[PDB]
């Protein structure tokens, strides 16, 4: 799909999505 | 050709922002439907959408 | 296209109708030189000179439509144009625009 | 010695006296197509067979029929040079006699009433150059040789793969030339089953009820009888002795064990037997009892207590059976008649049907019609000559010789045979075996698409004899000959086997011409190919090369002739050998086949002889069935005629071969077919003596057709005036050869003949006139010979680098001259015509300098990358211009012009000069000025040899004229023959004015083409790609300057600097004693290039000479004093740059011939030499091997291998970056790259190279204007191959979508 | 559907296809109007049916349409799934712009973070960069005079590439790409040539060896891009297996001989027995041709032990040792011990100061050691000469014996097969026992004759000495080379397999100094066959596996 | 037993 993937420099991102889907 | 498997007036215009009959050839007439050809007047990228 | 089977016909055509990046770039700089220059012009007379070529509007409009958008008739919308052209052609506010050519 | 030879005579180190001249290398081409063409009187090869196929054509009412004479093949309408010129085919018309006849409905059939023939024409054949080359659209073309399963019955097993069980299923398989696919195979429960066309399995007997066997005749055929009688109210057997050899024996004392051979010695023709011994056994026979009128016991049904009671009240009392045994005979086929459904012919036809026609209603006649098409009918079934010869030799029939269709005992001996190999005796056959592989040429795959189009031409022929209305039709009425030319168009240009003609090199010429492959029609696939067909069978030995087989996937699949490898009347690989009589060894040879070869021994070129012509060694190694081992002196066959005879051309050309491993000897030959030739030859130091053979087969060099003298030489021309005894009567006396000068090759590279030739000496017939390309006086020379030292040097020939001085790169040693095309096309639009003018638009006059009035540049032009070749102007169509756009027009002037500039421009990085334009004009259309001036060009050069004929015959003609001066007479016969010669050579400048005025068949559309020649002189630099002849491969890593590299005691420095390291792990050690030997070479050549320039007497020249040539115990006796003065000066002065040395393969120069020389060159007896540092001054403290190698400068450059790209053209419908350096393209980040990134972290590197700089149409534009403000942002978007994937998976109908 | 060139078409099958389906449905709406029989237009439905089904799955619901080009038809199935379908080809692996690919050679002079780019290519490759710095200093007025001046090459136009290259990574990629090592990220240095210069030290890292292999550059462009490959793919970052730890940039080859050879013991050299100051001294006596540089002698060590708890302890004692350690010495960096030094130094003992520097010193030292390494590995192989020779295969004089033995035993048992002692086997595996002893024994005595040579000591007593020889040499110091490889040089080739497995009886008892015979060279080319082809199909095998790993 | 329209049809 073309973003950014959930590793690397890419995880913490990913984590707060997340804690805007937790919200 | 009309109702074909690459007719303008479902899939869209063939040149960017004219049409099949070349009454509307120009931006200025953007979203307006010819009458003579039914095209709407668009680019040619909604093609690969629609 | 090769005694090779991975090789096709349809990875060989090129989009031709595609507008290239540097073409896009030249636009982009050619409408701020335009708004540049047109900076350094009379109110009145940018306005006709944008209102009869159709920069920043969404229409191109003939003599009388920016006759009657002021008080002022068919001539002297002419040659206010005319006075913008002769204005803009002085070497001193054009060598920008020449390296658009 | 030749006169070409005498000239440097090259010194021989082989020992062994040779008996056999290697063959013409290109004969397998030349007589494959031969056969092809030329007349068949008997009809069983060419064309012939091919019209005698499918002729004569018989209509389905049997009215009128079609019937053939005899063909020819007409004058071509072009030669090979101009074929090539405008890019045409070059083949013959076939012009074919046929005759129509009609037959009367009321009259008998084979009333002729009349006969109506004539010549028609059924399509143009390519014809095939005298090297062994096809001309197919203007282009070089070789048909490369298939090797496929030969026609016949092949018997193969299963290995034990197919179930755990220990079994092993056998199988038999009969593969027609033309036809369908026959099998039988056991199952896994001990039955034989049959298969048609790969079909779902069928019992086998069903293929006999449908050949009219009952089931008593079944089992006469598959089991052998055991009888049976009552005699005296007792059980009676026969006497078969070899069938017993335990109840009891009924021979009174010949009983036993209640081994037989104790009493076997005395016969008696009676054994009883008990109730109960038969009552496991089977029938063989059907017994019927009239009283009764029923079947009491059918065949192959076992037999019961009862029945025996029930067949003694019948009153029969002679009951035979069969035969099982459970090691030697089996109840196979008994079984196979139990598990069968049928019981007579027609339910066997009917199921044969139904499985043949799944679904398809069970019709009778059909059955019929198909079983007798399927394998009977001539039509669809064909066993091939060679076919029908390997069914008669595997199953041992012995007549049927032009039989090709399957019959009775055909089946029957197939069946028995397969049978008898589950019954132990017998063996299944080699898959790989060479006499189970066969050659096909140029000459059966001609013939095989001829007799296809053939067909195609004879149904509608057959269709249109079948409407009846015959009155007025001449027979090129029904024949089209557009199908046949289609086939033949379709064979010659779009077929696997139909290759670009690889054109580097002569080696590449040679090799290209004797490949064979697997793959092609009828043939192999790489990723369906396997381990065995790829190893090294060894039925090899003489016939295909064991060394080069292409790197990689194509590892095994394709081969190369070896050097003495011929194909005999069926296509089967035989190489020669020397027979021996009562012990010694006779001059004439034997051909022989891998079949022949099992049964002899044969020796090898290496065993020792003596001086009365016999082995010396009692031992001798030989060969049986492909084992070699040790065999008595007496038992000899057969000796091979060389040493060289299991090595192919390219494999032959390698000094020291012997002492490399058989990958670097691999990586070798294959890397010495790429090497680019250069501006000057010079020939290999050390040699194998086979670089002649290359070079005058390969047809690059001019070879004198008749001798004489040569009246006049120039670098174009080679006028010869032949000797009076060669002279046919009426002859001018002279041959002309026209030399080939700076052509272009299939692979961009110059094609050039070069004189070797003065005015007035004399040549003889095969001498060499010009030297093409890579050939020196004669011999093949693809690179150059480099100083070399082995040693590392700081780095720069780490791996495999190679370090090189200026001082070869300043004398162009390893210079190449590259011709490249380039094309303008001048085609019609809508919009209207397209035109080539120099009125260009928006250009100035610079780039007009360079451009002619037409608009086309001049010869000799030096041009740059982006400078205008071809002036072309193209219609265009309104473009709304934008706002700014237009302001910037009202406000500068500068009108729009109705033109858009798309010429022909040199592509970036390319500067060359322009060496020959070509304007090709549809007819009727204006030819611009240039056009005409290349015409008259064309015309000048072309009249200057008839003007040079005409001006001889006539010369001669008025000496006659003169020397006559009853008179009258001859004075006007000589007048008349001056007009008839006047005549002729109008009639040759007509014919040739024709041609070069003659318009031009463009493809439609298309008005004009511009052609244009860019000669390119690449010079060597870092990253191209050179090697030896070793496998020792590199890429250059740096030019060093002179100064700093290592340098002798007499202050010679050193041309490369090699790694040592890469020759004790890669195994090949023929490169150092090249480089040894090389050394020696040029110590000799240095020694009388001092003795020439002090100008010493010719007595120590010749001298020193003969001690040179008379080293070592070789085959080679030179004798310097039977040449002459001149002649010893020029061989002198040729041997100035070393004495070449020929080390011919397995037959090579030992270390103490290698040594001797070293000595007599006043060289260090190890070859290795004290360096010292250029850069320091200092001597490295071990010596260093120093000598002279041959460099090869191959196709690999990093010219044309360096591409870069930022923003391009992009994919239509993927909307991706191109691919290739051709289309300008962009690099593939595939899986591999992408997990690289995953693993190390790179969220953003990643997600920037798959969305922005692959198909994200907003984001790389967006991009591209933030880099250009300086922004280094990007804002990421969706990839258009998701949306691309979102679309299609919508339109099947499966509802794919986002959510928010 | 789109125009080729003068009025070629190309088309896609799906245009096909969908005629198919239109065609047929106007037909079966056309029948029902007329009212046609049953027959009719039950045989329309099911030919309906069909151009649907091969529409959405060719070839799956009967026999595949083919098309003018006897060709089978692709469907939408079929451009959705495969290794050429859009998922493999065109989602998961893409062309990428602001790409290049050009020849790699070797740049001894280049550092770890450093890699040779072509003027060329960073010209083409950087060129946006190239305009905004540009159109930023004013020397261009608009994009179009600055790509006037970018395609005229003007001077200027280099200093602006030498500007936008001087901290912008460049990311090298070889294919295949097995594992993260190869795609790394360097600084680049911009040359002439058309070719790439690559550090030695990272080729094994991307099994990379210059034949001929050609490698890819990627020019990252947002900052995140950048940071992260000066940050995690930086070549110095990268210099430990990420498969087991062990360090990765190990010097090879050429280094390793010059160290072996600088590290290496010669008996009554000249200087030996001197007492030098330490490593500058040795290096001074050295470059005055006073002490050779393996002659034995007593250095002044001056060493600093780091311990684990931080402890740096300094000393300084008197070493016995020779010239070219005592120089050695002088790069490696303070922390380690000379015992790491005071041996001959193979490819594992490099390896082992390599694996000690990095373990008790950290990365930085670490680099800048394996740098010096390199440099100094590569300037003594240089000046030590070694070369390969026709004499340096010293062929043992005992094998010549030991083969006429095994002739006269095999003879023996030749006469015996007959006598019904033995079986065929037995005789089989008898005769392959008698060949694979004398084959190693013949090894063996190759082996003792090349490793070993005899000298003059000081007081004139002949004394034994490990071999200088070349081959032997390129051995022992695990450059390129092992013993298999000399025993197929100057030993044995030894027993070889039938293309079924089988070995044959009689061995090959010439080597490739002496040469072969035409059946030798038969039987070996059996071998390299099956070699090959076993290659490629592991290459397959081990591509299919690892991408159902990952 | 078939799956051939043009069988069928026959
Ligand atoms: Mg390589
Ligand atoms: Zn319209």
């Amino acid at each position: 799909v073309g973003r950014l993937i959930p590793a690397g420099t890419g995880f913490a991102y990913h984590q707060d999505r997340q804690a805007k889907r937790a919200q | 050709e009309r109702d074909g498997l690459f007719c303008a007036r479902i899939f869209g215009p063939v040149k960017d922002y004219e049409c099949l009959c070349g009454k509307y050839k120009r931006l200025k007439h953007r979203g307006v439907i010819c009458e003579k050809c039914g095209v709407e007047v668009t680019q040619t990228k909604v093609r690969r959408d629609r | 296209i090769g005694d090779d089977e991975d090789s096709h016909l349809g990875d060989f055509i090129e989009d031709t109708t595609l507008e290239l990046p540097l073409d896009s770039a030249t636009a982009t700089s050619l409408k701020a030189a335009t708004r540049d220059v047109l900076a350094g012009l009379t109110p009145r007379e940018a306005k006709v000179l944008r209102m009869r070529f159709g920069i920043d509007m969404n229409t191109d409009h003939t003599l009388e439509e920016v006759g009657k958008q002021f008080d002022v008739t068919r001539e002297r919308i002419r040659q206010i144009e005319a006075k913008a052209l002769r204005k803009l052609r002085h070497p001193s506010r054009s060598e920008v625009l020449r390296s658009f050519l | 010695y030749s006169y070409t030879e005498k000239k440097r005579i090259r010194k021989d180190f082989g020992t062994r006296p040779q008996v056999l001249d290697i063959p013409y290398l290109l004969s397998i081409q030349l007589d494959s197509f031969e056969k092809f063409i030329e007349q068949d009187p008997e009809g069983q090869y060419g064309l012939e067979a091919a019209f005698r196929s499918v002729f004569p054509i018989q209509s389905y009412n049997g009215n009128s029929e079609l019937q053939y004479v005899s063909y020819r093949l007409g004058e071509p309408v072009f030669d090979v040079k101009e074929c090539q010129i405008r890019g045409v085919t070059y083949s013959k018309p076939l012009r074919v006699k046929l005759r129509l006849v009609i037959f009367d409905k009321d009259a008998p059939a084979g009333t002729v009433k009349d006969i109506k023939e004539q010549e028609v024409y059924m399509g143009e054949i390519p014809l095939m150059t005298e090297n062994g080359t096809f001309v197919i659209n203007g282009t070089e073309r070789v048909i490369v040789s298939q090797l496929h399963r030969s026609p016949g019955v092949f018997f193969d097993s299963d290995k034990g793969k197919t179930h755990s069980s220990g079994k092993v299923l056998y199988n038999a398989r009969i593969i027609p030339y033309r036809g369908s696919w026959l099998d039988f195979e056991f199952d896994p429960k001990d039955n034989l089953y049959v298969r048609i066309d790969r079909r779902r399995k069928l019992p086998a007997s069903i293929i006999l009820r449908v050949l009219g066997k009952t089931s008593a005749e079944i089992l006469d055929i598959f089991f052998e009888k055991v009888n049976f009688e009552v005699k005296d109210q007792t059980l009676m057997m026969e006497l078969v002795p070899e069938r017993l050899r335990t109840f009891d024996i009924e021979a009174d004392g010949k009983v036993y064990v209640e081994h037989i051979r104790q009493l076997e010695k005395d016969g008696v023709n009676f054994i009883e037997v008990p109730v109960e011994y038969i009552v496991g056994k089977v029938s063989a026979k059907d017994y019927v009892n009239e009283a009764t009128g029923e079947l009491i016991i059918t065949a192959n049904q076992e037999i019961s207590l009862e029945a025996l009671a029930n067949l003694s009240q019948a009153g029969y009392k002679k009951l035979e059976v069969l035969f099982t045994n459970d090691l030697d005979h089996g109840p196979f086929m008994s079984e196979t008649l139990r598990v069968d459904s049928t019981t007579d012919r027609i339910s066997a036809l009917v199921e044969i049907y139904r499985m043949m026609r799944p679904g398809e209603p069970p019709t009778k006649e059909a059955a019929e019609s198909l079983f007798e098409s399927l394998f009977f009918s001539a039509e669809r079934y064909d066993l091939s000559t060679v076919g029908r010869m390997k069914f008669n030799s595997s199953i041992g029939r012995e007549d049927a010789e032009e039989q090709g269709t399957l019959d009775e005992v055909d089946i029957i001996e197939v069946m028995k045979k397969l049978i008898s190999i589950r019954n132990g005796k017998g063996e299944v056959d080699d898959i790989d075996h060479l006499g189970n592989r066969r050659i096909r040429s140029v000459g059966e795959m001609a013939e095989n698409q001829f007799r296809v189009g053939l067909v195609r031409v004879e149904r509608a022929v057959k269709e249109r004899l079948s409407l009846g209305d015959l009155d007025n039709v001449m027979p090129q009425d029904l024949i089209n000959a557009k199908p046949i030319s289609a086939a033949v168009k379709e064979f010659f240009g779009s077929s696997q086997l139909s290759q670009f003609m690889d054109q580097n090199n002569p080696l590449s010429e040679v090799t290209h011409k004797r490949r064979i492959s697997a793959l092609g029609p009828g043939g192999l696939t790489r990723e369906r190919a396997g381990f065995e067909v790829r190893d090294v069978h060894v039925t090899h030995y003489g016939r295909l090369c064991p060394i080069e087989t292409p790197e990689g996937p194509n590892i095994g699949l394709i081969n190369s002739l070896s050097a003495f490898a011929r194909c005999n009347e069926y296509g089967f690989l035989e190489t020669p050998y020397r027979r021996v009589v009562n012990g010694v060894v006779t001059d004439e040879v034997d051909y022989l086949s891998a079949i022949e070869e099992g049964q002899f021994v044969i020796a090898q070129a290496n065993a020792k002889l003596t001086e009365e012509g016999g082995f010396a060694d009692e031992l001798v190694t030989a060969r049986q069935k492909g084992e070699s081992g040790l065999h008595p002196r007496e038992h000899v066959d057969y000796m091979d005629v060389a040493t060289n005879q299991v090595v192919s051309i390219a494999a032959s050309l390698i000094p020291f071969l012997e002492h490399d491993d058989a990958n670097r000897a691999l990586m070798g030959a294959n890397m010495q077919r790429q090497a680019v030739p250069t501006l000057r030859s010079e020939k290999p130091l050390v040699g194998t003596g086979i670089e002649r053979n290359v070079a005058v087969d390969s047809g690059v060099t001019a070879v004198a057709k008749r001798g004489g003298v040569i009246q006049s030489v120039d670098a174009s021309r080679i006028v010869v005036k032949v000797n009076e005894e060669e002279l046919i009567p009426g002859e001018a006396g002279i041959d002309i050869y026209n030399l080939t000068k700076y052509t272009r090759s299939n692979q961009n590279t110059c094609i050039n003949q070069r004189p070797c030739v003065m005015p007035g000496e004399p040549v003889a017939r095969g001498d060499v006139l010009a030297d093409g390309p890579s050939t020196d006086l004669g011999e093949l020379a693809l690179g150059q010979n480099m100083r070399i030292a082995f040693m590392p040097w700081n780095g720069y020939n780490f791996e495999d680098s190679i370090l090189v001085s200026e001082r070869v790169v300043q004398d162009d040693r390893f210079t190449t001259i590259h011709i490249q095309e380039l094309s303008c096309v001048a085609r019609d639009t809508k919009l209207g015509a397209e035109e080539i003018t120099a009125d260009i638009p928006n250009v100035g006059e610079a780039a007009l300098s360079k451009l002619d009035e037409s608009g086309i540049v001049y010869i000799g032009a030096e041009v740059k990358g982006g400078d205008i070749l071809v002036g072309k102007v193209t219609p265009k169509g309104e473009t709304q211009l934008t706002p700014e756009e237009k302001l910037l027009r009202a406000i500068f002037g500068e009108k729009a012009s109705d033109v858009k500039d798309t010429s022909l421009r040199v592509p970036n990085s390319v500067a060359g000069t322009v060496i020959d334009v070509q304007v090709f004009t549809r007819d009727g259309v204006e030819k611009d000025k240039r056009a005409l001036e290349i015409e008259q060009m064309q015309l000048k050069e072309a009249k200057k040899d008839l003007t040079e004929e005409f001006q001889i015959l006539e010369g001669g003609l008025l000496a006659r004229v003169r020397s006559v001066l009853e008179l009258q007479n001859q004075l006007e016969q000589l007048a008349e023959q001056y007009d008839e010669l006047k005549a002729d050579f109008d009639k040759k400048f007509e014919a040739k004015r024709r041609k070069i005025t003659q318009g031009d068949d463009l493809a439609p559309g298309v008005l004009k083409i511009v052609k244009v020649y860019l000669a390119v002189k690449r010079r060597i630099q870092p990253g191209d790609k050179m090697a030896g002849r070793h496998g020792n491969k590199g890429v250059i890593s740096k030019i060093n300057p002179v100064e700093d590299m290592p340098y002798d005691e007499n202050g010679q420095p050193v041309d490369i600097v090699l790694n040592p390291l890469g020759v004790p792990s890669r195994m090949n050690i023929g490169q150092i004693l090249e480089v040894h030997l090389g050394l020696a070479a040029k110590g000799i050549g240095d020694k009388i290039n001092q003795m020439i320039k002090e100008q010493q007497e010719l007595a120590k020249l010749r001298e020193f000479l003969q001690k040179v040539y008379d080293l070592g115990d070789t085959r080679q006796r030179v004798d310097i004093s039977e040449l002459s003065d001149e002649d010893v000066r020029t061989l002198a002065h040729n041997l100035r740059a070393g004495l070449p040395v020929a080390t011919p393969v397995f037959d090579g120069a030992p270390e103490s011939s290698i040594k001797a020389m070293l000595e007599l060159a006043d060289l260090p007896a190890s070859g290795q030499l004290t360096l010292f540092d250029g850069r320091t001054g200092d001597a490295f403290e071990r010596p260093v091997t120093v000598g002279y190698m041959y460099m090869l400068k191959l196709n690999h450059l990093v010219d044309d291998k360096m591409h870069a790209r930022s923003t391009g053209s992009y994919s239509l419908v993927t909307q991706q970056p191109l691919g290739g350096k051709a289309q300008f393209g962009g690099q593939r980040f595939g899986e591999m790259e992408v997990w690289a990134l995953e693993a190390y972290g790179a969220a953003y590197t990643l997600q920037e190279m798959l969305t922005v700089k692959s198909d994200d149409v907003n984001g790389r534009t967006k991009m591209y204007k933030n880099i250009v403000d300086g922004n280094h942002a990007m804002e990421p978007g969706m990839p258009e191959s998701f949306n691309v994937l979102l679309k299609e998976i919508r339109s099947l109908g499966i509802n794919i979508e986002l959510e928010d | 559907l789109v125009p080729l060139d003068g009025g070629r078409f190309a088309t896609s099958d799906l245009n096909d296809l969908y005629r198919r389906v239109i065609n047929r449905n106007n037909r079966l709406k056309r029948l029902l109007e007329l009212a046609a029989p049953d027959i009719i237009v039950r045989n329309e439905k099911r030919m309906l049916q069909e151009s649907v089904d091969a529409l959405l799955d060719n070839g799956r619901r009967g026999r595949a349409i083919t098309g003018s080009n006897k060709r089978p038809l692709k469907s939408l199935a079929d451009m959705i799934k495969g290794k050429q379908g859009r998922f493999r080809q065109n989602l998961l692996g893409k062309r990428v712009d602001y790409s290049g690919r050009s020849v790699i050679t070797v740049g001894p002079y280049l550092r770890l973070h450093q890699c040779g780019l072509p003027k060329k290519m960073a010209l083409e490759l950087f060129k946006p960069f190239i305009y905004s710095k540009l159109e930023t200093r004013g020397l261009a007025t608009t994009i179009k005079a600055a790509k006037k001046m970018v395609e005229r090459e003007e001077a200027v136009v280099w200093d602006i590439l030498d500007e936008v290259i001087r901290e912008h990574p460049v990311l090298l990629n070889r294919a295949p790409t097995l594992h993260r090592l190869g795609i790394q990220a360097f600084e680049p240095v911009l040359i002439e040539g058309k070719a790439i210069q690559l550090h030695p030290l990272v080729c094994a890292a991307y099994n990379a060896d210059f034949d001929g292999d050609q490698m890819a550059v990627h020019v990252p462009l947002t900052l995140e891009a950048q940071l992260e490959a000066r940050t995690l793919m930086m070549s110095t970052n990268n210099i430990l297996s990420p498969a087991s730890g062990d360090p990765i940039i190990v010097p090879s080859q050429d280094v390793v001989l010059g160290l072996y050879y600088m590290t290496r013991e010669k008996i009554n050299a000249k200087g030996e027995g001197m007492y030098l100051t330490g490593p500058a001294e040795a290096e001074k006596a050295y470059r005055t041709k006073t002490a050779e540089l393996h002659a034995r002698v007593k250095v002044r060590i001056t060493e600093t032990i780091k311990h684990e708890n931080g402890k740096l302890t300094t000393e300084t004692k008197m070493i016995d040792t020779t010239v070219g350690r005592a120089m050695l010495w002088q790069i490696v960096p303070k922390g380690l011990p000379y015992s790491l030094v005071n041996q001959k130094l193979g490819k594992k003992q490099i390896s082992n100061l390599l694996n000690e520097a990095y373990r008790k010193l950290g990365l930085k030292d670490t680099v800048i050691f394996a740098d010096q390494i390199m440099y100094t590995g590569f300037a003594y192989a240089a000046l030590s000469g070694v070369s390969v020779g026709i004499d340096d295969m010293v062929v043992p004089a005992a094998k010549y014996t030991e083969i006429a033995e095994a002739e006269e035993e095999v003879r023996e048992i030749q006469e015996q097969f007959q006598s019904g002692l033995v079986t065929a086997g037995e005789r089989y595996n008898k005769v392959i026992d008698i060949w694979a002893s004398t084959n190693d024994r013949v090894a063996k005595a190759m082996m003792e004759n090349l490793s070993s040579e005899q000298v003059i000591n000081r007081q004139g007593e002949q004394e034994k000495q490990e071999s200088f020889n070349s081959i032997y040499m390129m051995a022992d110091s695990g450059a390129r080379g092992s013993a298999a490889q000399i025993r197929q040089l100057a030993g044995m080739r030894g027993l070889m397999a039938r293309p079924d497995g089988s070995i044959i009886e009689t061995p090959i008892t010439a080597n490739f100094k002496e040469g072969l015979n035409v059946l030798q060279y038969f039987i070996s080319t059996h071998g390299a066959r099956k070699g090959l082809a076993d290659t490629a199909l592991k290459t397959a095998n081990s591509g299919y596996l690892t991408r159902r790993l990952v | 037993r078939t799956t051939d329209p043009v069988r069928m049809y026959m």
